[PDB]
């Protein structure tokens, strides 16, 4: 092709790591960059499946409002940092993975201290979880699932071990979406939308990935305009 | 004694054209022999 | 126009009359009212008027008594309250304003 | 708002009278069996979990749907007080 | 004259401690007088906050004194005043009596000073009660600072100066209702007392004399003073405040740290870093939504809940007694006579409920068995028992159940049986059972939040971050405040706070603006100017310019009168930003909101939930002995009160029967309610 | 808590509360269904929260169908203090009320708690939803005036949309006669002189550039960013070449649509001005008398809707640069200032009595004060027709003249504890620093005001009592 | 299918006349009805290519603001009625078609009076253009093009004949779009978007058609995110 069609969007990309991901695409007809960036943004913040802590079990702790000796942090401040942790499985076979951890003595248990698990990777190694002092026992099991959106610990109420405690599920791997529609000058006319959205991600998935998934959800949805009635 | 408690409306009955004929039939029966 | 006797004057009518008085044709208005009902412990339709919660004529069996006392109780909260039998004995404090007077009235 | 409330208000000499009729109507629309209606065949009362309102959801929502039509008859003294409840039970089954 | 210590949080406590009232003995002021008393008298300067009084029937009668206020030798509220001999002011101060004050010509703090020298010929001063423009030669005394004019509880308001004395009251009182959030956080803009507060109040733990830390336990911090001593400092973990708000001391000092005498080792229940913190700084758009923030409603970004922001830990305290009845002592056993084991589970410890057990409304907290009838059995119930199993614990189930509403996770229990160590078990009381329950209260629709300027609204809709207002750069707004709630009330202070906040966001910094001697519009405009570089600069460097929407709003902007026409979009936005507003995109459509909208960092608090918020709802229940009107108690809600005002309301309508039911079937008619119920069933 | 989407007709109540309230009615419905075998069963089934199958919610939701409840407010001052609505079960603790009736009950949402009762007898329910429902009692018993009218936000919305702008009037454009006045002044607009809305009697160039055939035509251009809703344009409606703004045109439709009787929609509406609370109020009253009760109800929500919607886009908020201070302030201040000196010289001599001096001073201020007030508005009315704060006030929306004055111009004379107003006024506005004393000074009259409400908040029925004891019969 | 997928959008339809066309579709996840209705609306108002008058030339008329004898109507009101006219070509080959018309004497020149043009049809035959009287000459040429959205006569400024006059371009066959998102309840969860958009059309195309075209333009656009660079 050479004219109208060859003048197709030049989807260029610039991505560092698995977090930030810029996306540019132009030219575009009058006010389309908006018509696109917006829905996609809505999707990228709600639809996209992710992963996050859904249940925790501590050695001698029975409820979330307790305190563990030798451990500055309190159970609640810890289950909180866990929500911050970002994991990443590589295939469907992993619906629910339970990462194990057990540390003692003067040590700053970070997320890198979890025993490795085959198909699972941890994007949050140095993440702080607690500061143990002398005689500080800390043996725990933190469940991890693949879901979508926000699920209050009250809503699911996971049941691994009777003494375990449920945590709020934050699935959207996307941290924040953003899109700009700056005019672009191309020979003929000037009124040309130049969409370019910036995506942030916890690490679980990647910008590019997220975007792909997003656009699909849409496409698939557009398909629902098939059988009239 | 003011609202629906008004002696003006306290007494008001409702009917169906069906039941309407039914009671006249009750009166028609009053004719002895 | 000929505003037939006994008719219920719509706001539209109260508008026509004010316009007439503007031109110069009337100064008073002959109208039924509660201050002259015959019905002892009651007040008939025609002497009351229009305003039910609706805009049509009053419907029979309505507790005008209370409906009145209320419509006047609510606004009461907006009036001023310095002293019931208003004014203070000093120099020459003449009238009385706000709720204090409405009491006096 | 509610179906032809105006239309209803107009069919009565007094606002408050209307409420008495529908009430009393809804009363007997249950007591003497719910199949004591003057309108049912084609388009009459209906709900959505299924078209199940055809049997017994709102009583008075029927009384009105009826009274809006010209089938019922309300008066101050239309039918002798006692002989009414007697004749209605004889003709309307459902208990 | 005495009541419950208002310790909803440290402040509440501190303010309550320093509160004055007229109501008392009987030889001193009653309830018949007041109209001349309830007025903020003239002498009420530096002696009584003019706004600290309550809101309602009790006004002027109960008031908390001003900051510097001090009761000398005998109940005469005095206030500080510096001596200014001739045109010379001194760092010396005299605590003057209310009476002696009349005797002199005092001037205000806000008077240009070159140190000891006054700076203007015509300078303000206030003789006994009146404002008078005096000469530097007549100025004998001067006011120490603005802060002495008001209470402690009021002096915390940022730009009080720009807030109607009437709404500032709401503010001052609002803070007393501040519930400590697990996520403390000092306001983006403070006044300068936050430190002194937590400190003078006993919020956080400070270090006595210099030294090093030895151990840092989630329960204790044994430090080592360089004097050769070492002491263990316990930390009240999760104790029960009179009002239910938690009070823990989270250490902020690491292992082996040389401490500076008087430096926080642990923070207070709600102290960020030795700074007071009673709400949470939160970005805010200030426009009208789809009626969701109607007259005083507020819309919340679900995102705020994603982060455990406005979450608050609450501890309730249930209690039940084993009473000694002449029909047989009430036994405290794990035996609940009539139906399931499923419901017995958590009751584990034969009787009491097990630790760490989630108790939902209805569940058993403690089992109790009293005796059935008043004195004789029941002939009807006799046949019934025999039928299936005559032999049965013919006893009643009067066990402490989770009241409607809610229950959390047990965290402690107390049992005081026979052989009491040294407790005072009331007569008849065989033994008492206390059970403490805790629940994490997250921000939910119906909860009420209010800034320090008096804007008090309730949450009306939690929106998904998905579609609520977002700035050009991704970041969405947390809360949306309707504007119609600001012209009427006259508190621009919040607007003045939002703006400075906008700066502090991209400038990543917190400020301090004293009461009457604080930040000023030009200075704010300045910092904003600085902010625009952070916000837009990176935008220029990251690779992009202005949107089609950004320019779109700009047009309707110049046509408005906000941006000087002609100048460049970049230059236009700067001006427009300096004004405190920026362009926001409707997260729902992607289009802009025609017209620059201000947004910023506004400190907002969560208000405590009184027991009334527990959505009451009674169907059927007990009834008083004497009068036969409904009554609630432990579990079953009390009947609502149907008073005359309402009676009339009904009377007005043609609601005849409806009114009778309220007087018969629903409350007093014995045979009625009974026949009623059944009839319905 | 406000229930925006809710309809007058209804109100949102927590299903949780519903359960308790309608427990008996629910129990039997349970037996009706397979949910429970009997009453005692159904009861135990509900004795514990965690033991309720979701089928029960479908049971309650079915029982409630049709029936309605009553709602009460803190002070029940008039009959409307209680209204009827059809529940719409909702999650949560809070109750969802419609905003229009928020006028009848004096209720804001800073925590005001309402109550609710249940009409049992088929009769009670009859009267309840017939003569006590909310959408059937629109007009007030006090004044025939509408009680349920576009309150605060809705107005603001409906107003912003229907309004016309005006701009710089450099060159003398009075096109009304020359054809060279059309050509040249049309180019000058395209230039940087004549604006789209200029003072040009017959038509500003804005009206020249655009001519819309059909109605819809008008709005599309707007959509495409060719025309703002508040700009002056020409359109061809039913047999008329009307020169009105898009916004106005649209409004016409909202109503013309709420009630399909389009022509009847133009006869009772005045699209010749911005929609004010009165304009609307009137609109409502007309709609009532003219069309019908229930139909009027529709138009009500219709307005409630667009009002809200437009409001959010309008983008009107409140920044510091909105409370504009008129330049004449310093003038009117200094003028009255020196005049105050005159009164002083006139006293220092012995001309005026100690009292004369006083009463004469206050006078001056009372005047000067009232002066700036008209001054600030004149500023807005002239320069910023669309100032945030100013729009809310003029429109029925929100904001009192005196109030505004306190912000831009200045709050001036506060009285002493007793009553004798102070001699010195409060020179400052809320826009700038209302200084310490100035503030303290204000604090005085603050207490008396509160001391007045308190002594009243005590007994609200006092007056109404006396009246009901002599009027009930 | 029975659960999640059978719970697919129930695309129902209601269309009376080629003009009005309602469209309902539910259930839908949180805030999607908006995510859909909005972009579609943007499309339906700009993309849906259409046709409309873009330039006119009158016999002896030079200026837009003139009056023609024997012709009641004025140039400005006539060029206005032209905007109302709706045409329809059948293939790409017709980018710009100039319909000719010449009528004299007492006659009500309607749109059916234009000389037929092979590849062009007129959906607006009876449209009133003018009422000619005695000695009323009316010879004109009105250009017609295929475009998208709204184009002010100022923006294009067509140049057929030097004395001709440009008209505002209204190609979009769509008259107005309107979508509502009212809550709907399906079982356990109540928060369910129920999108339903109402479409108006001049007649040229139909609601249904327009919608179909719209969704496609989007779909197609979603594909441009294929080859990175
Ligand atoms: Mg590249
Ligand atoms: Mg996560
Ligand atoms: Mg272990
Ligand atoms: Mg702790
Ligand atoms: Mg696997
Ligand atoms: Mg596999
Ligand atoms: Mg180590
Ligand atoms: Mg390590
Ligand atoms: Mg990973
Ligand atoms: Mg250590
Ligand atoms: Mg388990
Ligand atoms: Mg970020
Ligand atoms: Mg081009
Ligand atoms: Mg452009
Ligand atoms: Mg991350
Ligand atoms: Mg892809
Ligand atoms: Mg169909
Ligand atoms: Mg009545
Ligand atoms: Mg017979
Ligand atoms: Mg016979
Ligand atoms: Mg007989
Ligand atoms: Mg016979
Ligand atoms: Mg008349
Ligand atoms: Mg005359
Ligand atoms: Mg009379
Ligand atoms: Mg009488
Ligand atoms: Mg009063
Ligand atoms: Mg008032
Ligand atoms: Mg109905
Ligand atoms: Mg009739
Ligand atoms: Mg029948
Ligand atoms: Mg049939
Ligand atoms: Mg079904
Ligand atoms: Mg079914
Ligand atoms: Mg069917
Ligand atoms: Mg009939
Ligand atoms: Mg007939
Ligand atoms: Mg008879
Ligand atoms: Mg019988
Ligand atoms: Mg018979
Ligand atoms: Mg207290
Ligand atoms: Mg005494
Ligand atoms: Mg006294
Ligand atoms: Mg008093
Ligand atoms: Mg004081
Ligand atoms: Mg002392
Ligand atoms: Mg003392
Ligand atoms: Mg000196
Ligand atoms: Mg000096
Ligand atoms: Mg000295
Ligand atoms: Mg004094
Ligand atoms: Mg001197
Ligand atoms: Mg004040
Ligand atoms: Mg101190
Ligand atoms: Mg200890
Ligand atoms: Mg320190
Ligand atoms: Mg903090
Ligand atoms: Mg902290
Ligand atoms: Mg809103
Ligand atoms: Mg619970
Ligand atoms: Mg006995
Ligand atoms: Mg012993
Ligand atoms: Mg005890
Ligand atoms: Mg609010
Ligand atoms: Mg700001
Ligand atoms: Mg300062
Ligand atoms: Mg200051
Ligand atoms: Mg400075
Ligand atoms: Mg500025
Ligand atoms: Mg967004
Ligand atoms: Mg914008
Ligand atoms: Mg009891
Ligand atoms: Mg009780
Ligand atoms: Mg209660
Ligand atoms: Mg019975
Ligand atoms: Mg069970
Ligand atoms: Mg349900
Ligand atoms: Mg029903
Ligand atoms: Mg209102
Ligand atoms: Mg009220
Ligand atoms: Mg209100
Ligand atoms: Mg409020
Ligand atoms: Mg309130
Ligand atoms: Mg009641
Ligand atoms: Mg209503
Ligand atoms: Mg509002
Ligand atoms: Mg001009
Ligand atoms: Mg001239
Ligand atoms: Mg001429
Ligand atoms: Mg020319
Ligand atoms: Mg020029
Ligand atoms: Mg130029
Ligand atoms: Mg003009
Ligand atoms: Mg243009
Ligand atoms: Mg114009
Ligand atoms: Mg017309
Ligand atoms: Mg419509
Ligand atoms: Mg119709
Ligand atoms: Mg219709
Ligand atoms: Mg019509
Ligand atoms: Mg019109
Ligand atoms: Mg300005
Ligand atoms: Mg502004
Ligand atoms: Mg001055
Ligand atoms: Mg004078
Ligand atoms: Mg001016
Ligand atoms: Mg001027
Ligand atoms: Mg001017
Ligand atoms: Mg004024
Ligand atoms: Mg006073
Ligand atoms: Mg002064
Ligand atoms: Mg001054
Ligand atoms: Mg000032
Ligand atoms: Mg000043
Ligand atoms: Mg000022
Ligand atoms: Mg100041
Ligand atoms: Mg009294
Ligand atoms: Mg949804
Ligand atoms: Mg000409
Ligand atoms: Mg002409
Ligand atoms: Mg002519
Ligand atoms: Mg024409
Ligand atoms: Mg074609
Ligand atoms: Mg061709
Ligand atoms: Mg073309
Ligand atoms: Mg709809
Ligand atoms: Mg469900
Ligand atoms: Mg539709
Ligand atoms: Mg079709
Ligand atoms: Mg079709
Ligand atoms: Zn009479």
């Amino acid at each position: 092709m050479l004219d109208s069609k060859l003048k197709a969007p030049v989807f260029t990309v610039r991505t560092q790591g698995r977090e930030y991901g810029e996306f540019v695409l132009e030219p575009l007809e009058r006010g389309f960059g908006v018509t696109l960036g917006n829905p996609l943004r809505r999707i990228l913040l709600s639809s996209i499946p992710g992963t996050a802590v859904t249940s925790v079990y501590i050695e001698d702790v029975l409820h979330e409002f307790s305190t563990i000796p030798g451990v500055k942090e309190d159970v609640v401040e810890i289950i909180l940092n866990l929500k911050e942790l970002v994991v990443r499985f590589l295939n469907p076979s992993l619906q629910t993975v339970t990462l194990l951890l057990k540390a003692e003595g003067p040590k700053e248990v970070k997320a890198r201290d979890f025993l490795p698990v085959a198909d699972v990777e941890i994007m949050n190694p140095d993440l702080h979880i607690a500061t143990l002092e002398e005689g500080g026992r800390l043996n725990m099991e933190v469940r991890v699932d693949r879901g979508v959106g926000y699920v209050p610990a009250e809503k699911h109420g996971i049941k691994d071990r009777i003494n375990a405690i449920p945590v709020d599920a934050v699935f959207s791997p996307v941290r924040r979406v953003a899109f700009q529609v700056e005019d672009t000058r191309l020979g003929q006319r000037t009124d040309l939308d130049k969409l370019t959205l910036r995506i942030w991600t916890d690490g679980s998935v990647t910008p590019l990935e997220a975007l792909n998934q997003a656009v699909e959800i849409l496409r698939e949805h557009l398909t629902y305009f098939s059988n009239p009635q | 004694p003011a609202g629906t408690g008004s002696d003006f409306v306290r007494f008001t009955q409702v009917v169906d054209q069906k039941t309407l004929k039914a009671i006249e039939e009750a009166r028609k029966e009053a004719v002895e022999a | 126009v000929r505003l037939e006797e006994g008719r219920y004057l719509s706001m539209d009518d109260v508008h026509l009359l004010i316009k007439a008085a503007e031109a110069g044709e009337i100064q008073e208005v002959p109208v039924r009212s509660p201050l002259t009902c015959q019905t002892r412990y009651g007040v008939c339709q025609k002497c009351y008027g229009y305003d039910l919660s609706m805009a049509r004529p009053v419907s029979i069996g309505e507790a005008v008594g209370i409906v009145a006392a209320q419509s006047i109780g609510e606004p009461g909260t907006q009036l001023t309250m310095r002293t019931f039998h208003t004014g203070g004995v000093a120099g020459a404090a003449d009238i009385t304003q706000g709720l204090p007077r409405v009491i006096e009235l | 708002a509610e179906p032809g409330i105006d239309k209803l208000f107009g069919m009565v000499d007094s606002k408050y009278r209307l409420t008495v009729v529908v009430a009393k109507r809804a009363q007997q629309l249950l007591r003497h069996g719910f199949k004591n209606t003057v309108l049912e065949p084609e388009e009459r009362p209906k709900m959505q979990t299924l078209e199940g309102l055809f049997d017994d959801p709102n009583a008075e929502t029927w009384a009105m749907k009826e009274l809006l039509t010209g089938r019922l008859v309300f008066g101050e003294n239309l039918v002798p007080e006692d002989r009414l409840q007697k004749e209605m039970e004889r003709i309307y089954p459902g208990e | 004259l005495s009541q419950f210590k208002d310790e909803t949080n440290p402040l509440s406590s501190l303010r309550h401690k320093r509160r004055i009232s007229a109501l008392g003995p009987g030889g001193l002021t009653r309830e018949r007088a007041g109209f001349d008393v309830r007025d903020v008298h003239r002498t009420h300067y530096g002696r009584i906050c003019p706004v600290e009084t309550p809101e309602g029937a009790n006004i002027g009668l109960i008031t908390s004194l001003a900051a510097y206020a001090r009761v000398d030798e005998l109940g005469f509220i005095r206030t500080p005043y510096r001596r200014v001999v001739g045109g010379v002011v001194t760092d010396e101060v005299v605590y003057m009596t209310a009476t002696e004050e009349d005797r002199y010509t005092i001037a205000q703090a806000n008077t240009p000073l070159e140190g000891n020298r006054i700076a203007a010929e015509r300078v303000v001063a206030r003789r006994k009660g009146e404002p008078v423009i005096v000469s530097p030669e007549e100025v004998e005394f001067m006011d120490v600072s603005p802060k002495q004019v008001f209470s402690v509880n009021t002096n915390l308001i940022p730009f009080l100066e720009h807030d109607d004395a009437n709404r500032a009251l709401m503010g001052s009182n609002m803070q007393t209702q501040a519930v400590p959030l697990i996520r403390a956080q000092a306001p983006v803009v403070m006044t300068g007392l936050e430190e002194r507060v937590v400190r003078d109040s006993l919020a956080a733990l400070y270090a006595e004399e210099d030294g090093e830390v030895a151990k840092v336990d989630g329960n204790r911090i044994v430090v080592r003073y360089e004097d050769g001593r070492l002491v263990e400092y316990p930390l009240r973990r999760f104790y029960r405040s009179n009002q239910g708000t938690a009070l823990d001391q989270r250490p902020r000092v690491v292992v082996g740290q040389r401490v500076r005498k008087g430096d926080l080792l642990a923070d207070g229940p709600a102290s960020e870093n030795g700074f007071l913190a009673l709400g949470q700084n939160v970005l805010v758009a200030i426009m009208p939504f789809d009626g969701y923030n109607f007259e005083d409603a507020i819309v919340i970004s679900e995102e705020l809940l994603k982060r455990d922001f406005y979450t608050s830990i609450h501890i309730e305290r249930y209690e039940i007694e084993a009473r000694d009845t002449k029909l047989g002592p009430e036994r405290i056993t794990r035996d609940i006579p009539h139906l399931s084991e499923a419901a017995l589970r958590d009751l584990d410890e034969e009787g009491v409920v097990r630790i760490g057990a989630e108790v939902k409304p209805g569940d058993i907290l403690v089992g109790r068995t009293s005796f059935k009838g008043e004195s004789e059995p029941t002939p009807e119930e006799r046949l019934l028992r025999s039928i299936f199993g005559e032999k049965a614990r013919d006893v009643k189930d009067t066990s402490l159940r989770v009241p409607p509403g809610e229950g959390g996770i047990v965290v402690r229990t107390v049992r005081l049986r026979r052989g009491d160590p040294g407790v005072e078990l009331k007569p008849g009381v065989r033994e008492v059972v206390r059970v403490y329950v805790a629940q994490k209260r997250k921000l939910q629709v119906g909860d009420k939040l209010a800034n320090r300027h008096g804007n008090k609204g309730v949450v009306a809709k939690i929106l998904p971050v998905e579609d609520m207002p977002h700035l050009p750069d991704g970041t969405p707004v947390d809360v949306i405040l309707n504007p119609l709630g600001v012209p009427s009330r006259m508190n621009l202070g919040q607007i003045l706070e939002t703006h400075l906040g906008l700066a502090g966001y991209f400038l990543g910094q917190r400020y301090i603006s004293p009461i009457f001697d604080g930040a000023k519009e030009p200075e704010i405009k300045e910092l904003l100017a600085q902010a625009f570089e952070v916000y837009f600069g990176k935008r220029k460097g990251e690779g992009f310019g202005v949107d089609k929407r950004e320019v779109e709003v700009l047009r309707r902007a110049e046509k408005l009168g906000l941006v000087t026409p002609g100048k460049t979009p970049e230059e236009q936005l700067k001006e427009l930003f300096l004004q405190g507003k920026v362009v926001l995109y409707d997260g729902r459509t992607g289009e802009p909101i025609e017209g620059p909208i201000v947004v910023g960092q506004m400190f907002i608090m969560k208000l405590y939930h009184m027991v009334e918020d527990k959505m009451h709802a009674r169907s059927t229940g007990p009834y008083s002995l004497i009068t036969q009107q409904p009554l609630g108690g432990k579990a079953q809600f009390g009947g609502q009160r149907f008073g005359e005002m309402e009676v009339w309301a009904l009377e007005a309508y043609g609601a005849a029967h409806t009114l009778q039911e309220m007087l018969t079937l629903k409350s007093d008619d014995i045979e009625g309610r009974n026949a009623a119920y059944e009839a319905i069933i | 808590v406000v229930g925006p989407q809710l309809k007058l007709h209804q109100c949102g109540l927590p299903k949780r509360m519903a359960l308790e309230l309608f427990k008996p009615f629910l129990l039997k419905k349970m037996e009706e269904k397979g949910i429970a075998p009997n009453v005692k069963a159904a009861r135990r089934m509900l004795e514990r929260q965690r033991d309720i199958k979701d089928e029960v919610w479908d049971a309650l939701e079915e029982v409630i169908h049709g029936k309605v409840v009553l709602l009460n407010r803190a002070p029940t001052l008039h009959r409307l203090g209680i209204q009827a609505f059809q529940p719409v079960l909702v999650e949560g603790q809070s109750i969802q009320l419609h905003p229009l009736v928020c006028e009848a009950f004096n209720a804001d949402f800073d925590g005001d708690q309402m109550a609710v009762h249940v009409p049992l007898s088929s009769f009670a329910q009859a009267e309840a939803r017939i003569q006590m429902l909310s959408a059937h009692n629109l007009l007030s018993p006090a004044s025939g005036e509408p009680l349920a009218k576009p309150s605060r936000d809705i107005i603001l919305g409906l107003y912003y949309i229907t309004q016309v702008r005006k701009e710089k009037k450099g060159a003398g454009l009075e096109f009304a006669t020359p054809e060279e006045a059309l050509a040249a002044h049309e180019r000058g607009e395209v230039a940087l002189n004549a604006p789209i809305k200029v003072a040009g009697r017959e038509t500003s160039v804005g009206r020249l550039k655009y001519v819309f055939a059909n109605p819809d035509e008008a709005l599309l251009a707007v959509a495409h960013g060719i025309v703002d809703l508040q700009d002056v344009v020409t359109v061809r409606y039913m047999g008329k070449r009307l020169e009105t703004s898009p916004g106005r045109i649209l409004f016409a439709r909202i109503v013309a649509e709420a009630v399909e009787d389009e022509k009847v929609a133009w006869e009772l509406i005045q699209l010749d001005v911005p929609q004010e609370k009165n304009s609307l109020k009137d609109l409502v009253y007309q709609a009532f008398l003219r069309l019908g009760m229930e139909k009027t109800a529709r138009l009500l929500d219709a307005l409630k809707y667009y009002g809200f919607t437009f409001s959010t886009t309008s983008g009107i908020t409140i920044g510091i640069d909105d409370a504009v201070i008129p330049e004449e302030k310093k003038q009117y201040l200094e003028e009255a200032d020196r005049k105050l000196l005159q009164i002083e010289q006139a006293y220092e001599m012995g001309f005026l009595t100690d009292r004369e001096r006083y009463d004469q001073i206050l006078q001056l201020w009372t005047e000067t004060t009232e002066k700036v007030t008209q001054a600030v508005f004149k500023n807005f009315e002239e320069n910023y027709p669309f100032n945030p704060l100013y729009v809310m006030a003029q429109s029925g929306a929100r904001g009192n003249p005196q109030q505004i004055r306190q912000l831009c111009g200045l709050r001036g004379l506060m009285q002493k504890p007793s009553g004798e107003t102070f001699e010195v006024p409060v020179r400052s506005s809320f826009r700038e620093g209302l200084t310490v004393l100035e503030y303290f000074i204000s604090s005085h009259g603050a207490r008396k005001g509160g001391a007045d409400t308190a002594l009243r908040t005590a007994d609200s029925g006092y007056l109404t009592r006396k009246l009901v004891d002599v009027t009930h019969e």
